[PDB]
RNA sequence: AGGGAAACAACCCAGACCGCCAGCUAAGGUCCCAAAGUUGUGGUUAAGUGGUAAACGAUGUGGGAAGGCUUAGACAGCUA
RNA sequence: GAUGUCGGCUCAUCACAUCCUGGGGCUGAAGCCGGUCCCAAGGGUAUGGCUGUUCGCCAUUUAAAGUGGUACGCGAGCUGG
RNA sequence: CGCUGAAAGCAUCUAAGCGGGAAACUUGCCUCAAGAUGAGAUCUCACUGGGAACUUGAUUCCCCUGAAGGGCCGUCGAAG
């Protein structure tokens, strides 16, 4: 079966600004989200949304697809926030968020000090731990990654960040 | 990555997407399936 | 006898394209039509009979299917290992003027005409041309 | 924007601890305005900068007139520099005191040209042997280029003539005293030129 | 000899008595260099293939017959 | 009815199938070292003993002492073993 | 090396979208550079006489006038 015959379903007070062109999702917990579409045609019914498509290429049949899960997700965000677990492991290893600064300790010589783009808020509720709430997934995702990215893990001690639970391997030295 | 001319599965866990042009072979499991070229 | 034009009693023109959305080599073709003068019932191959061109949006023109990312523009210096490239992408963004004059100079005689129909071809990259004074007409749209 | 002096001598100063710094010794007059390159008729922006005391039989009418809309009233050479932002109105002495001691600075001149070099002084260019049986070669140059397959001698080569009066720049050196009551500038190391040349200071590109 | 294959004795076309500011054709062609269709119709290829190549590899795609299971609930997926 | 052949000196230029430095999958990669394969041609790339030698074998270095094309580069540029 | 994500209910760095990425590439630093025949740009200086022929971008001659400037020439130069 397909996703895009699936509906929408928008919860709990969502607003809609559609033009044809450029959908306007307006939520609370956040809001002003918005995606362009290139050629599908989006009906706009009593409380769910349908996304019919145009000529049957393999290239229509794939951005109705791609169009549906991209609208889903606004919808969520705007109810939920986007979250991911970042767990630290290693001696001498340690995370504190001070305001907008992200400053590790990772063994290096001299410390890092990241910094957050936009409206997205890391909190550490220990010193090996990271939660990063944002509204859209794909900009959690991006700054979840680019913090993992500065000392990676290894399979003879696992030392290094680490996020959410299920991601390693290991051997034996 | 392991550059052949003939790529092919060899376990379970492998499969097999054509990359930006490229037939790639990515292991969920152990790294040694990571084939490139073919 | 037949015909031939005189270079003291021919009758030159002004034309102005606009290009935004022209595909490269399909609209340098009609220029490179009417610069040498095919479009007059008194041609002749030895003088230059021919309209002058003013081409506004050098910058707006479109080409087809993968090739912004590659046809590279070839050119040697003189000296060894002097070989050098430029891709069309990065082109445009330095001179947008000169694509659509190298793709229109090789549609043209290698002759000392060719060199005098070359210089009735006038392109920039703006939106107004500086030649008010001439008014020129519009063609094909 | 810099200033334009002139090569003097070479000298050497002591510190008190018991180094000697060799020193260029460079003489400052000072330097009025001839005008001032606005961007919205000349494109760029920049000033012009004279330094005096030419005879008056030598200027010319176009250039007596050129010195009366300042009242510069000029001597030899008329340079130019271009500078970010800045504001010089009709004639002003740019004098010494833009410059502190560290400062790194950039000190361009011409050279000293030796006429017609071979290439052992102009490319440091290893000779043939004088024993062993050698002909009338002895510094001349080996071969040019290769047989049959270019033909040609190739563009760029490395043969011989004329080394250069050209102009030469010798970056980052450090000012060591800056004198307002004699105008002199004191640079530690080489500066381009024969004694008696011209030379312009400016502040360091890189930095 | 002439026309075609970018230039190309021996490959395709055709065998020059001379003159013409006359017409119809052959192989090869008809966007611009360069004489003549940016002609009509029905599909196919996105790689600049066309515009160099072998064993061999691959959920590239278009067509044609095959079967296998399935609203008694199949295949996937989340559930022991 | 003539296109002067091997090695050395002088001067070079291009290829990349990389010797060094630069970025990096996998490892039977603990660390220091490595092995192997993809990307990369910007600048570098030893003095001697013995032989007509290129080659080689040695002594001592070095970040490293690269493999080819250019009439097996180069005699109207040198030498003549 | 990815992040979101379909086609292919899952998975998936790619088809659309969004990043990180090396001495190589393009600037960056030093020099020549409008013969760049596409021969650019600024500032300032000079020169305000007639006449005829033949044909009027008018051309040609005759006579007066030679300015801004530059060159020859001389003394030379860490320029040759």
């Amino acid at each position: 079966s397909r996703v895009a015959k699936n509906p929408v379903k928008l919860p709990a007070g969502v607003e809609i600004k559609l033009a044809g062109q450029q959908l306007s999702i307006k939520g609370a917990k956040g809001a002003l989200e918005l995606k362009v579409h290139p050629s599908v045609e989006v009906i706009q019914d009593s409380g769910e949304l349908r996304f019919a498509a145009r000529n049957g290429d393999q290239q229509t049949r794939a951005m109705a697809g791609t169009t549906r899960a991209l609208v889903n997700n606004m919808v969520v965000g705007v109810s939920q926030g986007f979250e991911r677990k970042l767990q630290l492991v290693g001696v001498g290893y340690k995370a504190q968020a001070k305001g907008q600064v992200l400053s590790l300790s990772l063994g290096f010589s001299h410390p890092v000090d990241y910094e957050l783009p936009a409206g997205i808020v890391a909190e550490t509720p220990s010193q090996t731990d990271i939660l990063i709430k944002g509204i859209d997934k794909q900009l959690v995702g991006q700054v979840a990654a680019e913090i993992r990215d500065f000392r990676p893990p290894e399979p003879y001690k696992g030392k290094g960040v680490r996020y959410a639970d299920e991601v390693v391997r290991r051997k034996e030295a | 990555m392991k550059v052949r001319a003939s790529v092919k599965k060899l376990c379970r866990n492998c499969k097999i997407i054509r990359r930006d042009g490229i037939v790639r072979v990515i292991c969920s499991a152990e790294p040694r399936h990571k084939q490139r070229q073919g | 006898k037949t015909y031939t034009a005189k270079p003291e009693t021919v009758q030159r023109d002004w034309f102005v394209v606009d290009a935004a959305g022209q595909t490269l080599g399909r609209l340098a073709t009609e220029i490179a039509r009417r610069l040498r003068g095919k479009h007059k019932p008194e041609y002749t191959p030895h003088v230059d009979t021919g309209d002058y061109i003013v081409v506004i949006n050098a910058e707006q023109v479109r080409v087809t299917g993968a090739k912004t990312t590659d046809k590279m523009y070839y050119h040697h210096s003189g000296f060894p290992g002097g070989i050098k490239s430029i891709n069309f992408e990065k082109l445009i963004a330095k001179a947008p003027e000169r694509v659509i004059e190298t793709a229109v100079k090789g549609m043209l005689p290698k002759n000392p005409l060719g060199r005098d129909m070359y210089r009735k071809l006038k392109v920039y990259k703006g939106a107004s041309h500086p030649h008010t004074a001439q008014q020129p007409q519009e063609l094909k749209i | 924007i810099g200033v334009v002096g002139r090569k003097c001598g070479m000298t050497r100063i002591f510190t008190e601890e018991g180094v000697s710094i060799p020193v260029t010794v460079i003489e400052v007059e000072p330097n009025r305005v001839t005008q001032f390159k606005t961007e919205e008729t000349d494109g760029y922006r920049a000033v012009q900068v004279t330094a005096g005391e030419r005879r008056a039989s030598r200027v010319t009418k176009a250039q007596a007139g050129h010195f009366a809309k300042a009242n510069v009233a000029a001597g030899r050479g008329v340079w130019e520099f271009r500078l970010g932002e800045e504001q010089y109105a009709a004639g002003d002495q740019i004098t010494v005191d833009l410059f502190q001691a560290g400062q790194m600075v950039d000190v361009t001149g011409e050279s000293k040209g030796k006429g017609f070099a071979g290439t052992i002084k102009r490319w440091n260019f290893r000779g043939q042997d004088n024993t062993h049986g050698n002909s009338v070669s002895h510094r001349v140059p080996g071969s040019i280029g290769q047989c049959q397959t270019p033909g040609r001698v190739f563009k760029g080569k490395k043969m011989s003539g004329h080394l250069g009066a050209e102009r030469v720049t010798v970056q980052s050196l450090e000012i060591v005293r800056v004198d307002a009551e004699r105008n002199l500038l004191l640079v530690k190391g080489a500066v381009p030129g024969a004694t008696g040349g011209d030379v312009i200071v400016r502040p360091a590109a890189k930095a």
